[PDB]
Order: C-alpha cells, then structure tokens, then sequence
C-alpha cells in the first residue's frame, strides 16, 4: 500500500509501505526520495509524535492517509 | 473509540469514522496534543482543548477536530460530520421500536438514554417529516425529540437527519427554513408556486413578495386571511 | 469549498467559501453575486439562524451543503 507525506513547504511525497513497517523503515524510505537524514526527521499523525520503536499498524495508519513532516 | 460519521461522498451513508485534529491558526496538521480527548465536548466546542502546532513559525495553540470516513481512503480535507448520538451497542440493549438488539444504534439525550436502531431511527423521521410532525426551537432549530415522547430531548446536532436520505434531507431543511421565519414571525406567501419567505414588519397587515426578480412573485395579500390585500375584514 | 444558499422560491446561489468563513462573510459574498444589502439578509441552516458572528464550521456546514436566505423588508 501507499501513503503519503506532506512536507512543510507543502510538496506531497508518496511512499510505498507495509503495515509491519516500522516508523523507522518510513524515515528511511523518505530520505530515499528526499535526501532528509532521519536524524532530522520528525513524524506527526493525528496530533501525535511518532515514535520509532513502533509500527504503522501500533498508530492505526492505513492505506493512503497522510503522516506531517516537522526537521527536528 | 468507534465514531460515527455522515459519508455523504462514497458510502452515502452512516460510516464508522476518524477523529483528526489541525492547528486552529495554521489550519495545518502539526499540532501536538497535550493529552486526549476525554468527552465529546473536547471535540465539538471550539478551543476546548490545547496544544503545540510544530510549524516552525507559528504559535498554534488550539486544537480544532474534524472528522472523516473510516470506510475508504479520504483527502485530508474531505470530512464527515460526527453523529455524535450514534454508538456502537456495547451493552447490547434491545431497539425500543423494533426490540431487536443491533449495532450500531442511536442513543437520545433523554434521561433514559433510549436505544433505537438506524433503521427504525429512519422511519421515525420520515414519517414524523411527512405528518409535518417535526418540531422547530429558536435556539436548536429543526428536530425531533426522543421517539417514546420524553422531555428536553431534542437531538443537537441536526446533521443526524442525514439519516432521512438525500431527498427526504433536503425537504427537511426547506421545512424547516419555512417554520423558521414562521417563528420569526414572518409569513409564507400564499401565491401558489412562490413560497417566499416573508418578514413584514409587525403592525403590517399589507405585505408585498417583492425582492426583485426571481426572489418576489409581486404578490400583495393580508397576513390575516392569506388573500391579495382587502381594506375590509376577513369574512 | 463550494456552498449553496438557496431562497424558499427557489433561486439558487453558488458561492465559494472556507469552512472558518464567517456569517458576515457569506453574507458579503452573497451581496458581491446579488447586490442584496447584507443587512436585508437572514441565512437559516436546518431551520437555524445563522449567526453574524459565527463561522460555516461553527454550525458544521460541510461543501456543497444548502444555507436558506430569506430578506427582510
Ligand atoms: C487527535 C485525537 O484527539 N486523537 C484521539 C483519538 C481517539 C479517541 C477516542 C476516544 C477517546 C476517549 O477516551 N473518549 C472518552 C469517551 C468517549 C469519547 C468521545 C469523544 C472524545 C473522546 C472520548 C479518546 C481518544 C480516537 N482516535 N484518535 C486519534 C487521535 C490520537 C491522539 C492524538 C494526540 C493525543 C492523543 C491521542
Ligand atoms: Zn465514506
Ligand atoms: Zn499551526
Ligand atoms: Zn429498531
Ligand atoms: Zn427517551
Ligand atoms: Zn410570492
Ligand atoms: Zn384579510
């Protein structure tokens, strides 16, 4: 399945995931498209920040929502 | 939980939903919630709740909930309305129209908290919207009240008439635009086909459909009696 | 967002609004498409009196829902 994710400038990437994905395969996965070292990546989906231990199913992200882009 | 929304794109019809929040400044997504949502207050007034929008430069502090369909990917802006009255049936209570016991059901505001299920809840409201038999409050506006007849009952949020269906829906708000300036102390205008709502002043017993093209049908009559306007009484 | 305000005689508006757009502002964008004072105009939603004050989200009006408008003298 696909989601996306909404930079700041607004730019709206698209990554190809799997439920099981951890929310570290994510950061991964954009710094493939966009180059942003996960170092500097901060995840945010209904109000919350995402956590790297855990998964895109522990946060209820299904299919084709969106995840918020915040650098550190 | 387990909301409930009105899908009036894909679904057309009452779905399970999401509960989502934006910065109540920047309209954007970034905002970090102090703590959940406890009651629906939290989510249904405004600025009931606060946080942290991580937008570089914005200050947000206000949460501002929204909701969308969970039935099928939704664009982040195209919400659903909450039925908030609308539950799952944990407690598995029988339907007090049809008693059978369903899910999901509608739960009034009555001190009983009475159970009915979506489709007696639809029947309830077509048949009380064809009698004419729907009930307008200055303050709530058109509704109903719990169907075994309790007090102080009548339902808040009129986006649960969606129930009615897109046709029935839509004669739902004309009703009611037509009880509402009835209540205002207007008229409806007599003149068969226009239906103008009227708003003469109080004393005037001449009123003239007149807003201008296509708004007035230039008809003159006597609130009294309904009649184009005599300057003697109604026989 | 797109919203329609309709008039009980059937006389239908088409407008673009935002969802935080104010009453008053509707009620500008209705005058901008109809030369009606907004002073002369009362919006009803669901049988309600739409508020000057308030916003579309105020009364959760979602796209391409239908305001009533109905004029005074
Ligand atoms: C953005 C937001 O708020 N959330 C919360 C939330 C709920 C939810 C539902 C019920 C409850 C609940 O416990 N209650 C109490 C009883 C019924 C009720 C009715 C309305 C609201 C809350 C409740 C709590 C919460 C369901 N999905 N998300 C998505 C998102 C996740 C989150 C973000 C940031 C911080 C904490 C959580
Ligand atoms: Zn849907
Ligand atoms: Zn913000
Ligand atoms: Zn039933
Ligand atoms: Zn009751
Ligand atoms: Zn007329
Ligand atoms: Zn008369």
């Amino acid at each position: 399945m696909q989601i996306f994710v909404k930079t700041l400038t607004g730019k709206t990437i698209t990554l190809e995931v799997e439920p099981s994905d951890t929310i570290e395969n994510v950061k991964a996965k954009i710094q493939d498209k966009e180059g942003i070292p996960p170092d500097q990546q901060r995840l945010i989906f209904a109000g919350k920040q995402l956590e790297d231990g855990r998964t895109l199913s522990d946060y209820n992200i299904q299919k084709e929502s969106t995840l918020h882009l915040v650098l550190r | 939980s387990s909301f409930f929304v009105y899908c009036k794109g894909p679904c057309h019809k009452v779905q399970p939903g999401k509960l989502r929040v934006q910065c109540g400044t920047c309209r954007q997504a970034t905002l970090t919630l102090a703590q959940g949502p406890s009651c629906w207050d939290d989510v249904l007034i405004p600025n009931r709740m606060s946080g942290e929008c991580q937008s570089p430069d914005c200050p947000g502090t206000r949460a501002e909930f929204f909701f969308k369909c969970g039935a099928h990917p939704t664009s982040d802006k195209d919400t659903s309305v909450a039925l908030n009255l609308i539950t799952n049936n944990s407690r598995s209570i029988p339907c007090i129209a049809c008693t059978d016991v369903r899910n999901p059901v509608l739960v009034f505001q009555c001190n009983h908290r009475h159970v009915i299920c979506l489709d007696c809840f639809h029947l309830y409201c077509v048949t009380r919207l064809n009698d004419r038999q729907f009930v307008h409050d200055a303050q709530l506006g058109y509704s109903l009240p719990c169907v075994a007849g309790c007090p102080n009952s009548l339902i808040k949020e009129l986006h649960h008439f969606r129930i009615l269906g897109e046709e029935q829906y839509n004669r739902y708000q004309q009703y009611g635009a037509e009880e509402c300036v009835l209540q205002m102390g207007g008229v409806l205008c007599p003149r068969p086909g226009c239906g103008a709502g009227l708003l003469p002043e109080q004393g005037q017993r001449k009123v003239t459909c007149e807003g201008g093209n296509g708004l007035g049908c230039g008809f003159v009559f006597c609130r009294d009696c309904k009649e184009a306007y005599h300057e003697g009484e109604c026989d």
